């Protein structure tokens, strides 16, 4: 499964959670930023590596990083 | 430092490092990254602006 | 920098005489890639003395006839080098010799970048006590006047040179120099 | 007329323009002297 | 020309070496 | 140890521990007596006269040997200089 | 599926074909593999070098043997111009009736040997197809040697630790001295004494070789010092290869120049150039510091390398540790040397023959410099290669750095842009400007008027060429005068044979070159520029860049960074490798189309049309290639065939694996995964099929697996194809 | 003579390109009729090619084995308007074009819409600048004293 972790740049903004086409991450409280929400990744399992998390980010260089890693059924999108 | 002064940024992993940037506000909360600078040139996704700590901004004289 | 330095005479205004700007391209961009004021400085002292002392060399031999005994006799600077490097290569070695020791003795390799002991073209060498017991002004004096001259007999061997490339070129120098 | 010889002035228009006034004096330089391998000079 | 024997014990230790290298291959493991 | 140096002059300790001891004075006027033996040898093993297979004479090449160690000798002498031995 | 990537768990846990795939492909990168120390990877590097030496000493004995077999080689020595050399014999079972005769040479069909090996085992001594099966059996003997001590050293007691393998000193002073200089010893040994009177007449074997004296003075005069007895009586300039006729008795000598016979290298030339080198690299091996309290440390000599004004910042200081911990670094210093030295190789052997009668075997000259010229481009994208995986995954900047301040090395990654930007505008400037002129002159000649065209004589290689000794540019400068010091100095030694060689117009020995020579070697600037270019920037940008500032985290090969942020294709440094492999084998083309280019119009005699046709493109394409292409083509016509059949159908192959390659170069993935879903549909819903499922899951190949399969079949064919162009061109044209 | 090439007013394939090329042209000439057009061209043909074979002749230009002329650029000033006197003039003009370029590019780059004034280019300020380009070399050599023609360190810089 792929790897995915979040960055304090996070601003909260929620743009990674609402373009996750497999449900990996979700919105958390903190307390690093105005929003108080910070973006966590519980379930990697089902992350397929599509990166459309990051291509929503709008910090600088990423608050949410994917790094591809062993590949999985899920991983890899077989629905066969 | 404070709104609208001009401020050069330290941050090595970004789009405006060694560049000189206005700042818009910078928040007086207990935030991790209260600047917020405005820059003339976008970055690769198309932003011109970012939120930068107070040790990765240096101001102009 | 170069108002405090010796070079500049009514000649060229009051003003040290730089069209060019070329003494103040050392503080310019890089740490070091053209020489410092001191560098082209010592080059001045260096270039002139050997200009003044070949005007000498091209004028007593070649005009005069005077020749050291058992050396060749050719009025004409063009052959008199290799003519003299066949007929008395120990002469010409040792004065080789003596140049490489004169100069290593006063190296300036630190006055590219700007510094070292010496001064410019200081080399002590003061045999006859011209310059004993000088007013500071009377010694800057005496170096101008050593400049000016040495920027003289550059420009005396540069027609030299140009007169035997270029025929003509300095067209009172064979009406002064009646021999060759 | 304002806006027309704005139009005139964009990237497009200008640079067509003058590639063709430099096209046509080169051409013509060709055909005035044509041949030329070596300087005049 | 070469004879029998020649080629024969060429053959011979060939396979030796043969035996030598799946020694190595097999000791450099699966 | 600590060969790395940034002043003027390296440390005494790069010549090795026989060039180290050697007073400037000598390493001088040795290298120039073994820059001038070996232009000498090389000039007359060639240049002046012809080599030959019947003419090597190994003082001339051994001599000749002494132009490349006449650098090293003058860089150690110059290093002595700077470091007040 | 659960046991064939033993090194690596993650592949060996991947449910579809891609385990397969990547397990070929990652199973010699040691560094990567599961549960992995350093003392286990250099001790598995040491055994598969011994293995592969073991590789290399079995082919060629096995060259040896088939020679000796199948080959003509005891028919070649009495005839060595007109027989053809036989590399091995032919079975195959789809062969016609007109294949059979057609390859048939003596006794079975064969075919010719391309490599040199005749000409070169001829001229080292051997006459007899039993002295090629002694080789054969010596040298496997040699692998089973280096195969038991490969085996020996994966034992526990005999495993050397990282102490021994980072021992810089000692290897490099036996390396250096053993190795090169005692090798070369030996070698002078065996040149003596067994190829200088078999070229001679005199057969020196295994039986009479401690009873037969190489000098007839006998080892008097080198402990007498009359070293000058080893050279007198050298060979005549009638004297017959291989027989007594006109021959000599001295073995070290100076002639310069070519057999007048062999036109090649003398052998007593060869004999005295090894034992020169010999003696200094054995002296030369003594250099670095070992047990006996002299020599050097190499820690001190690169930390007291720092220019003292400071331009290059700290020096050397970190470079030690740097490389010693680096088996990427060494390696590409390897490469590099060797792709240098077999350019040399390449550049050497055709100006300087060094074999008999090898001058006058077109086919495998050509078969020669191009082989090495390709294996040199080769090492060199290697080289580069692995330069970039240091970068990546075994430069430490806190190792080249000293308070601040950057080492030699750390400066690199500090002016990289100025590096790649001027690399840049050399590429451009080299390329505008070539093509620029190329196609003036196309344009030109097509016109009719080719007065017209821009021909630069190359004054500046001919000013070499005259420095050497030509007398044909009318020059006059150092060797081409008889009054010039450098003249008379070696008036005695070397020279009349060195201008009885330079200046003939039947040598390839400085070549006479034209303004075509001008225009093809700026082509071959600009090929090179672009390939250095591309794998510099590689290299440098391997660690980061902006679009990418964390490229090290994500390793040496990677397929790229995603769809956003712009878009971020080929982005990895084994990109830049993939991209600059296209560019070497362009370079390598231009050079080896120049050289055979110039060396069929020189053969042929007709070197006028290569200086008149070599100024525009159009004068290579007309006249090499659809020229020279018509004895190759016609190699098997309705009509029938010839020996040259063979290498028509390998230009087809090469052709057809080069177009196979661009398929996978210009379709990318994704239409690939969902045309194999639907494939796997079809099987899971068809019966009498349904029976039969696959273990692995059926995917697509990976970007990167993509890449490299296109990148393998664009060489394969590549290499293929002009391999046949140019071996049947010069064989059906040369006769 | 430099080279081994020798001059073309005394290279005799030279003349014999000459003679070929208006041998061609006077046999395309003969297919046609009286003073038609196509013949008029035929003959200005041939007399440019005998005009620029003789002025290649008389322009101290040497010519290879091939009858073409080769041109000298090592330098020499004997040869100097086959190479040298071309690269002076491209260098003038090409300094033109690239300083012109630049000082437009700096000019509207202190103006509140920079690029704006890219894509639509402001006539009147481009040919002001663009006739100011006669003096780039003494310009150049007065903006680079003056420090005005370099940047230091506001230049942007990858990670490494
Ligand atoms: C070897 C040649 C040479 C060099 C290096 C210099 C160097 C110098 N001169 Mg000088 N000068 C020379 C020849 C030279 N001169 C000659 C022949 C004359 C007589 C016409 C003069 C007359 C002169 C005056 C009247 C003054 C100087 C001054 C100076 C200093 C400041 C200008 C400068 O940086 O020039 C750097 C020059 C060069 C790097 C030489 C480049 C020459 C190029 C190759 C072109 C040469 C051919 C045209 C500097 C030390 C000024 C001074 O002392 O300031 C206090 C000053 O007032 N010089
Ligand atoms: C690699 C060249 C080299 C180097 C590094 C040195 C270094 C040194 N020399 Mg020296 N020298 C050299 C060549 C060199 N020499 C040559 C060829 C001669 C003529 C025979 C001399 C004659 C000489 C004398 C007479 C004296 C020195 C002295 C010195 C020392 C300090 C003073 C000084 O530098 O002024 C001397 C500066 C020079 C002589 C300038 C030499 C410039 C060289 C020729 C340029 C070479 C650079 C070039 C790029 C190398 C190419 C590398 C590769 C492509 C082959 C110093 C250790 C002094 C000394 O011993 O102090 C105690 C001293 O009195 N030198
Ligand atoms: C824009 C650049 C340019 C320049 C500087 C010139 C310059 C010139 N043209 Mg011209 N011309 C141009 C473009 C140009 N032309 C174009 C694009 C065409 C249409 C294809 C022509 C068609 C043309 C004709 C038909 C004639 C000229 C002529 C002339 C000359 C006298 C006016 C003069 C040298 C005249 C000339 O000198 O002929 C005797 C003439 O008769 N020109
Ligand atoms: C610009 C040229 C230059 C300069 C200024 C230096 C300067 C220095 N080198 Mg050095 N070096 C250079 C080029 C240069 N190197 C090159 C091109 C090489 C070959 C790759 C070396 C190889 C080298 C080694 C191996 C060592 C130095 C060392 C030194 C230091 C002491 C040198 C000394 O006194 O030895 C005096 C030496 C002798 C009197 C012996 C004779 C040496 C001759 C030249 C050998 C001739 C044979 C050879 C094959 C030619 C000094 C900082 C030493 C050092 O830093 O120690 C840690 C040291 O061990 N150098
Ligand atoms: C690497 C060297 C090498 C190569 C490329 C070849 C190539 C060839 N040999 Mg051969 N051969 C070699 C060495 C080699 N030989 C040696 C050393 C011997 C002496 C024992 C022989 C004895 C031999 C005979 C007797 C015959 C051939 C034949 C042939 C041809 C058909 C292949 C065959 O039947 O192999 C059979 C080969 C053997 C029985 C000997 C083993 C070959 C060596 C020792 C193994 C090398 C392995 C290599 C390094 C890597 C293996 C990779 C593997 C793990 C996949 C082919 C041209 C046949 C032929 O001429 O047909 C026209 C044939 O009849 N060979
Ligand atoms: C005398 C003792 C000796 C000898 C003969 C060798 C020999 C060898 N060692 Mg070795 N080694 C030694 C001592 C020795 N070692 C010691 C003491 C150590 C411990 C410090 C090591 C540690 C060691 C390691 C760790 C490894 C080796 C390896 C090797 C092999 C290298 C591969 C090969 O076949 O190259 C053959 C090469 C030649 C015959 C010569 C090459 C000729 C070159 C390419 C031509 C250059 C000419 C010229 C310079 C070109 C440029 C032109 C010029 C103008 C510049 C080779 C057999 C490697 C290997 O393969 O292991 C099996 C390996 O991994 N050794
Ligand atoms: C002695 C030289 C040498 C050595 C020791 C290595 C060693 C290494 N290289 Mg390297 N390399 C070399 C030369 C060398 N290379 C050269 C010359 C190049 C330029 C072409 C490269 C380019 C290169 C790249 C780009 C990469 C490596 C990598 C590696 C590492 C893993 C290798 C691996 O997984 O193999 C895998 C082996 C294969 C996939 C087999 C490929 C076989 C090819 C396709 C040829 C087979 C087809 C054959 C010709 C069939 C003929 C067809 C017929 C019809 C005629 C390893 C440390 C990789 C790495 O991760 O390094 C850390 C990596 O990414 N190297
Ligand atoms: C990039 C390399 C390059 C170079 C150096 C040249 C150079 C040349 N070409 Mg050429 N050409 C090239 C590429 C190149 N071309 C390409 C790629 C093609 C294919 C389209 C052609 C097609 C071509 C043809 C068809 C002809 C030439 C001709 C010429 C010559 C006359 C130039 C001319 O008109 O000067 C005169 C014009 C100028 C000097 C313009 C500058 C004048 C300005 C206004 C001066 C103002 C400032 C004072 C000249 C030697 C002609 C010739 O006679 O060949 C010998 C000719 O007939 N070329
Ligand atoms: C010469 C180069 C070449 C070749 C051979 C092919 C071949 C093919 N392409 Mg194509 N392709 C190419 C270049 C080429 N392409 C390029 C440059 C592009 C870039 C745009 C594409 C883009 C492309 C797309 C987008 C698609 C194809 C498809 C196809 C397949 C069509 C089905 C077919 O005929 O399979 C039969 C195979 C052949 C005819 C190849 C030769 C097989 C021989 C003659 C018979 C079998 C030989 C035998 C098995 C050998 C066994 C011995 C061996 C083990 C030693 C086929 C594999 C389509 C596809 O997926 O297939 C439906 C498809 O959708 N190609
Ligand atoms: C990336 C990288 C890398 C790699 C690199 C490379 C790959 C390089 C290459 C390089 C090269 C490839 C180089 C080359 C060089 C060459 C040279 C340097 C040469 C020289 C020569 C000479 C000097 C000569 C001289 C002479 C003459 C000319 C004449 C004759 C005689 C004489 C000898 C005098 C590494 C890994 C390291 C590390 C990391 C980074
Ligand atoms: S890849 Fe990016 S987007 Fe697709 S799931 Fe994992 S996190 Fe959400």
């Amino acid at each position: 499964s792929h790897t995915v972790k979040i960055y304090d740049t996070c601003i909260g903004c929620t743009q990674c959670v609402r373009a996750c086409p497999t449900d990996v991450l979700e919105m958390v409280p903190w307390d690093g930023c105005k929003a108080g929400q910070i973006a966590s990744a519980p379930r990697t399992e089902d992350c397929v590596g599509c990166k459309r998390c990051e291509t929503a980010c709008p910090t600088d260089f990423l608050s949410v990083r994917v790094y591809l890693g062993g590949e999985t059924t899920r991983s890899l999108g077989l629905a066969y | 430092i404070q709104k609208g002064s001009t401020v050069r940024i330290l941050r090595k992993e970004s789009y405006w490092y060694n560049e000189s940037g206005t700042v818009v506000v910078v928040d007086q909360s207990k935030v991790r990254y209260p600047v917020l600078v405005r820059f003339t040139k976008v970055n690769y996704a198309g932003t011109n602006t970012n939120n930068f700590g107070l040790n990765e901004v240096e101001e102009v004289v | 920098g170069l108002e405090n330095q010796v070079g500049f005479d009514i000649e060229t205004g009051g003003k040290p005489w730089d069209p060019f700007g070329f003494a103040g391209v050392s503080e310019r961009n890089g740490l070091g890639i053209l020489p410092h004021i001191k560098w082209l400085q010592e080059s001045e002292i260096k270039h002139g003395r050997t200009a003044m002392l070949a005007f000498l060399g091209v004028i007593v031999p070649g005009s005069l006839g005077i020749y050291v005994p058992t050396y060749p006799q050719e009025p004409d600077f063009t052959k008199a080098f290799s003519a003299a490097l066949q007929s008395n290569p120990l002469g010409m070695a040792q004065i080789a010799l003596a140049v490489a020791i004169i100069e290593g003795h006063y190296y300036a390799g630190d006055f590219w970048t700007g510094g070292g002991d010496r001064q410019v073209g200081a080399f002590g060498f003061d045999p006859l006590g011209f310059s004993k017991g000088k007013s500071e002004a009377a010694i800057k004096s005496m170096q101008l006047k050593e400049i000016k001259n040495g920027r003289l007999a550059m420009i005396a061997m540069a027609a030299f040179a140009s007169e035997k490339f270029i025929p003509g070129s300095v067209p009172l120098l064979h009406s002064a120099f009646p021999t060759l | 007329m304002k806006d027309f010889l704005k139009y005139l002035s964009t990237a497009p228009v200008l640079l067509t323009a003058w590639l063709t006034f430099t096209a046509g004096f080169v051409i013509e330089i060709n055909r005035f002297y044509p041949d030329a391998l070596t300087f005049p000079f | 020309m070469i004879y029998d024997s020649q080629v024969y014990i060429a053959l011979v230790i060939a396979v030796v070496a043969s035996v030598l290298a799946i020694r190595l291959g097999a000791t450099l493991y699966n | 140890e600590s060969t790395y140096w940034e002043g003027k002059a390296p440390p005494s300790v790069v010549l090795g521990p026989f060039l180290s001891k050697i007073p400037s004075g000598v390493l001088g006027p040795a290298s120039l007596v073994a820059l001038i033996v070996g232009s000498y040898c090389t000039h007359e093993s060639n240049i002046f006269n012809t080599l030959t297979v019947d003419t090597i004479y190994p003082a001339y090449v051994l001599g000749s040997f002494l132009t490349p160690i006449s650098w090293g000798l003058h860089v150690a002498a110059w290093i002595q200089k700077m470091n007040k031995a | 599926v659960y046991k064939f990537p033993k090194f690596s768990k993650a592949l060996a846990e991947d449910p579809s074909t891609r385990r397969i795939w990547y397990g070929i492909a990652t199973a010699h990168d040691f560094e990567s593999h599961d549960a992995m120390t350093e003392s286990k990877l250099y001790q598995k590097i040491f055994a598969s070098h011994f293995g592969h030496i073991a590789i290399i000493f079995l082919w060629t004995a096995g060259n040896l043997f088939h020679v000796a077999w199948q080959g003509n080689f005891e028919a070649w020595i009495l005839n060595p111009l007109k027989v053809r050399p036989i590399a091995h014999a032919i079975w195959d079972p789809h062969f016609g009736q007109a294949a059979y005769k057609a390859f048939l040479k003596t006794s079975s069909p064969a075919n010719l040997a391309l490599s040199g090996v005749y000409e070169w085992w001829y001229t080292i001594g051997m006459r007899t197809n039993n002295d090629l099966y002694q080789g054969s059996f010596f040298l496997i003997l040699l692998s089973s040697l280096l195969l038991f001590a490969g085996w020996l050293h994966l034992q526990p007691s005999f495993r050397p630790s990282l102490d021994w393998f980072k021992a810089n000193e000692y290897r490099l002073n036996h390396h250096l001295s053993g190795l090169f200089g005692v090798s070369s010893l030996a070698w002078t040994g065996h040149l003596v004494h067994v190829a200088i009177p078999e070229s001679r007449g005199i057969h020196v074997g295994w039986d009479n070789f401690l009873t037969v004296l190489p000098h007839p003075e006998g080892l008097t005069p080198f402990f007498s010092g009359n070293w000058k007895a080893y050279a007198q009586n050298p060979d005549t300039a009638s004297h017959i290869f291989g027989s007594g006729e006109g021959s000599g008795t001295a073995i070290l000598t100076f002639l310069g120049g070519f057999h007048p016979q062999t036109k090649s290298l003398w052998l007593t030339d060869m004999a005295h150039h090894h034992l020169a080198i010999a003696v200094l690299f054995i002296v030369a091996g003594h250099m670095y510091r070992t047990n006996w309290l002299i020599g050097h440390q190499m820690k001190l000599i690169l930390e007291a390398h720092r220019p003292p004004g400071g331009r290059l910042g700290i020096g050397h200081i970190g470079l030690y540790e740097t490389i010693t911990n680096s088996l990427h670094f060494q390696l590409g210093l390897a490469l590099a040397a060797l792709g240098v030295a077999t350019s040399l190789t390449a550049q050497h052997m055709y100006a300087l023959p060094p074999y008999a009668f090898l001058a006058s075997n077109f086919p495998t000259q050509a078969a020669l410099y191009t082989h090495h010229q390709y294996i040199a481009g080769f090492l060199m994208v290697g080289a580069f290669a692995h330069g970039a995986i240091f970068f990546v995954r075994d430069y430490d900047p806190a190792v080249n750095t000293r308070n601040g301040e950057k080492n030699v090395l750390a400066r690199m990654l500090e002016h990289k842009e100025a590096i790649i930007s001027h690399l840049s505008w050399v590429s451009l400037f080299l390329g505008f400007h070539t093509l620029g002129i190329y196609v003036h002159n196309d344009v030109v000649v097509a016109f009719g008027q080719p007065e017209k065209q821009i021909l630069v004589e190359p004054l500046f290689a001919e000013w070499i060429q005259a420095a050497s000794g030509k007398t044909l540019y009318n020059f006059d400068l150092l060797l081409a005068s008889s009054n010039s010091p450098a003249s008379v100095a070696s008036s005695q030694l070397w020279l009349p044979g060195w201008l009885s060689a330079i200046n003939d117009g039947k040598n390839s020995l400085f070549l006479p070159i034209g303004p075509g020579d001008f225009l093809v070697h700026h082509a071959i600037a600009l090929g090179l520029h672009t390939t250095t270019l591309i794998l510099v920037k590689g290299a440098l940008d391997a660690r980061g860049s902006k679009l990418m500032p964390d490229k090290k985290d994500f390793g040496y090969s990677f397929p790229c960074d995603g769809p956003g942020r712009g878009g971020t294709c080929d982005i990895s440094a084994w990109d830049a490798f993939y991209l600059a492999m296209f560019w070497m084998l362009n370079t390598i083309g231009w050079v080896t189309f120049y050289w055979h280019w110039k060396h069929l119009t020189l053969w042929q005699g007709n070197q006028v049309q290569f200086n008149e046709s070599s100024n525009y493109i159009m004068g290579w394409l007309r006249d090499y290639l659809w020229l020279n292409s018509s004895p190759l083509i016609n190699g098997y016509n309705p009509f029938g065939m010839n020996s040259l059949s063979v290498w028509a159908w390998m230009f087809l192959f090469g052709h057809l694996v080069w177009a196979t390659g661009f398929m996978f170069l210009i379709s990318w993935r994704g239409y690939w995964q969902e045309l194999i879903e639907t494939i796997v549909w079809a099987h899971e819903r068809t019966p009498l099929a349904n029976l039969v499922r696959w273990k692995d899951k059926p995917v697509a190949l990976s970007i990167v697996q993509a890449r490299l399969v296109g990148l393998a079949h664009f060489t394969i064919g590549y290499v293929l194809t002009y391999a046949a162009f140019v071996i049947a061109s010069t064989i059906g044209k040369l006769g | 003579d430099i080279g081994g090439l020798n001059p073309c007013k005394d290279s005799e394939v030279f003349q014999k390109r000459l003679a070929k090329t208006v041998k061609k042209l006077e046999n395309r000439l003969k297919k046609y009729e009286e003073g038609t057009p196509p013949q008029i061209a035929i003959q200005q043909q041939i007399t440019q090619t005998k005009q620029r074979f003789t002025r290649y002749a008389d322009s101290n230009l040497l010519c290879g084995n091939d009858g073409l002329p080769h041109l000298i650029t090592d330098g020499r000033w004997s040869h100097g308007s086959e190479f040298l006197l071309p690269s002076i003039l491209f260098l003038y003009i090409s300094g033109w074009i690239g300083w012109v370029g630049r000082k437009y590019i700096r000019t509207v780059g202190q103006t509140s819409n920079p690029t704006e004034k890219e894509i639509i280019i402001d006539v009147p300020l481009a040919i002001s600048i663009m006739t100011s380009g006669f003096l780039w070399p003494f310009a150049a050599w007065q903006e680079f004293l003056s420090g005005d023609l370099i940047a230091s360190d506001e230049t942007i810089t990858t990670s490494p």
